C-alpha cells in the first residue's frame, strides 16, 4: 500500500506537465474559438480587469496569454484530480449548452449539474443525499454566472465545502472565489465547445494514464 | 382680448363630426397643458406645494421614462423559449 501510493499518487506530482495538457491547445486555437471576446465595457467586473487585454470599441478583449497560462493550470489540476479518481462535477446554467455539457460529462465518466441548483446540494449534502454521500472533489464551472447575471451559488458553496473550482470567467464574472479561473468567452458556442473538448480530453487522458500506470506497477 | 378671435384654440369640424372635433381640441389643450393648468388654477397652490408637486412629477417622469426604456429594451426577449426542456 505504501509503495503503491508513493509511486501512483505522488509520482505525477513530480512533473511540471505529467499529462501533457499544453499540447491540447494553443493561443491560436483559443483565438479561432473566440475565447478572447468579452462583454461590453459597461458589464465589466472590477476583478476581471487584470485579465482584460483592452477595450476594442467598448468591447472587452481578454488577454489570451493569461488565458493560456490559467488554462494550463486548470487543465493540469483537472487531469491530476481525474488521475487520482476524484469526482469532477460540471456546473453550467447556460441552457444553450446544458445538453452538450451533460453529454460531455457522461462521455468522460464524470458528473454534471446543469439544472436549477437547489439550495443545499453541497452544504446540506449529507441530509439531502445521505450521511455517507461523497461530495465532488472538483467542480468545473462552464458558466460561473446563473441566469440572472449573478454568480452561481455553487461557487460560494464549493468555497465553503473546500471543493476546488475550475471556472471559465468572462469579463462580467467574479473570479475571486474560483480556485482556477480561466479568463475566456463563455457565451460563444465555439468557445464553450473548445472548453468542453479540452476538459473531456484532459480527464480521459488522466484516467487512461492512471489505468496504464496501475497496470505497469501491478504487472511487475 | 387684444388679439384676433377664432384663431387661437379653434378647430374646424370635418364632415360634421363635432365629437371628433372636440376630441382633437381636447388633445390639443391637454398636450399644451391648458387643461391641467386650469384644474390647478381653480384653487391657489401655495409655492411650496407647487414646488413639491413639480419635483414629484419630475421624479415620476424620470422613473417612467427609464422603466419604459427598460421594457422596450427587454421586449425582444419575450420570444419563445429556444432551449425548452434543457
Ligand atoms: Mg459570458
Amino acid at each position: 500500500s505504501t509503495d503503491f501510493n508513493d509511486k501512483i499518487l505522488n509520482e505525477p506530482l513530480k512533473h511540471s506537465d505529467f499529462f501533457n495538457v499544453k499540447e491540447l491547445f494553443s493561443v491560436r486555437s483559443l483565438f479561432d474559438a473566440r475565447v478572447h471576446l468579452g462583454h461590453k465595457a459597461g458589464c465589466r467586473h472590477r476583478f476581471m480587469e487584470p485579465y482584460i487585454f483592452g477595450s476594442r470599441l467598448d468591447h472587452d478583449i481578454i488577454d489570451l496569454e493569461q488565458t493560456a497560462t490559467h488554462l494550463q493550470l486548470a487543465l493540469n489540476f483537472t487531469a491530476h484530480m481525474a488521475y487520482r479518481k476524484g469526482i469532477i462535477l460540471f456546473i453550467s446554467r447556460n441552457r444553450q449548452f446544458s445538453y452538450l455539457i451533460e453529454n460531455m460529462a457522461r462521455d468522460c465518466g464524470e458528473y454534471a449539474h446543469t439544472r436549477y441548483f437547489r439550495g443545499g446540494m453541497l452544504t446540506n449534502a449529507r441530509l439531502l443525499f445521505g450521511p455517507t454521500v461523497r461530495l465532488p472533489d472538483l467542480i468545473i464551472f462552464l458558466h460561473t454566472l446563473n441566469n440572472i447575471f449573478e454568480p452561481h451559488v455553487a461557487v460560494r458553496d464549493a468555497a465553503k465545502m473546500n471543493i476546488p473550482t475550475v471556472g471559465i470567467v468572462d469579463t462580467n464574472c467574479n473570479p475571486c472565489l474560483i480556485t482556477y479561473p480561466v479568463p475566456g468567452n463563455d457565451d460563444s458556442p465555439l468557445a464553450v465547445h473548445l472548453y468542453c473538448r479540452l476538459f473531456q480530453t484532459a480527464i480521459t487522458r488522466a484516467k487512461e494514464k492512471r489505468q496504464q500506470v496501475e497496470a505497469l506497477y501491478r504487472l511487475q | 382680448a387684444k388679439h384676433l378671435k377664432f384663431i387661437a384654440r379653434t378647430v374646424m369640424v370635418q364632415e360634421g363630426n363635432v365629437e371628433s372635433a372636440y376630441r382633437t381640441l381636447n388633445r390639443i389643450l391637454t398636450m399644451d397643458g391648458l387643461i391641467e393648468d386650469i384644474k390647478h388654477r381653480r384653487y391657489y397652490e401655495k409655492p411650496c406645494r407647487r414646488r413639491q408637486r413639480e419635483s414629484y412629477e419630475r421624479c415620476r417622469r424620470i422613473y417612467n421614462m427609464e422603466m419604459a426604456r427598460k421594457i422596450n429594451f427587454l421586449m425582444r426577449k419575450n420570444r419563445a423559449d429556444p432551449w425548452q426542456g434543457c
